[PDB]
């Protein structure tokens, strides 16, 4: 009932609907409702809503921001999370003077992989990741946010919506038209993001498809067959994409050490069956001194 | 070989048990039957067919009422209302485009109203606790061909075919698992096209023998040797459209030789 909550402050937006801070004045527990009026449908519960509650309840992980409750007010259906105090867009640039330490980028890395690793294992794809849908703590976790866009796959996949993953972190075979993507697309946003924490810019913040196709083009070097079996059969591969070079990744994420390197590398594989699974990734020499240290700033 | 196909086998094992129907509901309800659900299915199977839906939205809808009416008491002419409001949060759930709202009002040739319908879903949605992401007999299936060799259409549309069939009769395969259908089907696609068996490497996979298979087995024969002359033909009619290979045209074995 919303009669036991005390409302704090207006987060922002979602996804889809509306996020408050509140406290519950019972357990003094500090959430996140996310209000979603139905007074506005028309079409009945949102899609969006239906799939981000039945996947949420079945996710349970450390990880994944918990869904604590869904509560049905006469016209609205408010969730009720866990709340975490940051996105991590936020506290990127909050951390534009003295970066971000590299056991708290390996640790948060490290926990997305373990975050990840869970949904893909129970069926699920995020398909929106992202800094602002990742949510960290003071005491040094972060977790994955906002399955609005989220869905069950099957095995094997069939075709999915076109439209998934903002734009910066969309993997080439969403932009190539690919009939199947799956698994690996979330790998290649959570790549995009790993390269992020160490620059604090994005690494491929293109403004349209094309312009993302080509800065992804110019970095990785223009995808042939050789590296991507079926990539010149693509809906949306054209014999006229410039052929770029492909270029050391020590000149893509120059602080990132040897190991460092190698795991965004194998992340950001073209050919998404090549591309490393979170589930494998975990095992990475990356993480072979990962610990969970509290952020370095206030939050 | 697509990754986590073994996690995701496992866990849906897992939910299958979570998400299955009472299988003695129907007694129960005092104002339905198995033949009124019967008619129910083939015409959310029609439903499908109009609009192109997919075959596992079909069977999600399904596992939705069954489990609906397994603690909801519903008298005759609200059935199919529950069967529509199903059939929304299925597409919902499932489809890329689902159909509006309005195009489901429309189709129970208005014997609801959109206020009703939409009421429904809300009700649908507080019985099942929002628990809609239910493995199917289809989900298996999709796993199963994985171990052909090599792919067969036939085998794959048969074996769909085949399962859809077990959706109408509540008797008996309400008593089975979607795990259990989804192996008796695959099997009995196999021996039909090709004279093949239940592959070594599935009996690894699922822990399921031929002879555990056998009492669905001898159900599923039974309804395939009798579909021609079930009440409803509304999946027969499906499958012998070139999409499926027209494999409701296929003769049944006489025998299975278990
Ligand atoms: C991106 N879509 C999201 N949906 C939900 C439900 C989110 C969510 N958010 C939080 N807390 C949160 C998230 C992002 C930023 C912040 N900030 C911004 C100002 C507000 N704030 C205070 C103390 O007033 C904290 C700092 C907070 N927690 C859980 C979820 C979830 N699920 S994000």
């Amino acid at each position: 009932s919303m009669e036991n909550f005390q409302k704090v402050e207006k987060i922002g937006e979602g996804t889809y609907g509306v996020v408050y801070k509140a406290r519950n004045k019972l357990t003094g527990e500090v959430v996140a409702l996310k209000k979603i009026r139905l007074d506005t449908e028309t079409e009945g519960v949102p899609s969006t809503a239906i799939r981000e509650i039945s996947l949420l309840k079945e996710l349970n992980h450390p990880n994944i921001v918990k869904l604590l409750d869904v509560i049905h007010t006469e016209n609205k259906l408010y969730l009720v999370f866990e709340f975490l105090h940051q996105d991590l867009k936020k506290f990127m640039d909050a951390s534009a003077l003295t970066g971000i330490p590299l056991p708290l980028i390996k640790s948060y890395l490290f926990q997305l992989l373990q975050g990840l690793a869970f949904c893909h294992s129970h069926r699920v794809l995020h398909r929106d990741l992202k800094p602002q849908n990742l949510l960290i703590n003071t005491e040094g976790a972060i977790k994955l946010a906002d399955f609005g866009l989220a869905r069950a796959f099957g095995v094997p996949v069939r075709t999915y919506t076109h439209e998934v993953v903002t734009l910066w972190y969309r993997a080439p075979e969403i932009l190539l038209g690919c009939k199947y993507y799956s698994t690996a697309v979330d790998i290649w946003s959570l790549g995009c993001i790993f390269a992020e924490m160490v620059t604090r810019r994005a690494l491929f913040p293109g403004d349209s498809e094309i312009d993302q196709l080509f800065r992804i083009f110019r970095t990785l070097g223009t995808p042939d067959e050789v590296v991507w079996p079926g990539v010149t059969s693509m809906p949306d591969y054209k014999p006229s994409f410039p052929k770029w070079a492909r270029q050391d990744f020590s000149k893509v994420v120059p602080p990132l050490d040897e190991d460092g390197r190698s795991l965004l590398s194998q992340m950001l594989h073209y050919d998404p069956n090549k591309r490393i699974s979170a589930k494998a990734a975990l095992a990475h020499p990356f993480f072979q001194d990962v610990t969970k240290p509290v952020p370095h700033l206030r939050l | 070989v697509p990754d986590y196909h073994e996690d995701i086998h496992t866990y849906l094992r897992e939910m299958e048990v979570k998400c299955k129907p009472k299988v003695g509901y129907m007694k129960k309800q005092p104002d339905i039957t198995n033949s009124m659900r019967a008619i129910l299915v083939d015409w959310l199977v029609e439903v499908g067919e109009e609009y192109k839906l997919q075959n596992e939205t079909l069977h999600l809808a399904v596992n939705y009422i069954d489990r609906f009416l397994s603690s909801m008491s519903v008298l005759r002419g609200k059935l199919q209302l529950v069967g529509t409001a199903a059939m929304l949060l299925a597409s919902k759930f499932e489809e890329i485009y689902p159909p509006e709202v309005a195009e489901f009002v429309y189709i129970t040739d208005d014997t609801y109203t959109k206020k009703q319908v939409l009421r429904m879903e809300h009700l649908v949605l507080k019985v099942l606790t929002f628990d809609l992401a239910a493995p199917t007999v289809n989900q298996f299936l999709t796993q199963y061909f994985l171990h052909q060799q090599p792919a067969n259409c036939k085998v794959e549309s048969l074996a769909m075919f085949l399962g859809e069939l077990s959706l109408i009769d509540a008797d008996p395969y309400l008593k089975y698992l979607p795990s259990v259908i989804a192996a008796a089907a695959f099997h009995l696609a196999l021996y039909t096209v090709t004279g093949q068996s239940w592959p070594e490497s599935l009996i690894r996979k699922t822990g399921y023998t031929l002879e555990s298979l056998k009492p669905c087995l001898m159900d599923l024969h039974q309804t395939y040797l009798k579909a021609p002359q079930h009440a409803q033909q509304s999946i027969r009619e499906k499958y012998k459209n070139s999409k499926y290979h027209g494999v409701s045209l296929l003769n049944p074995p006489e025998t299975l030789n278990l």
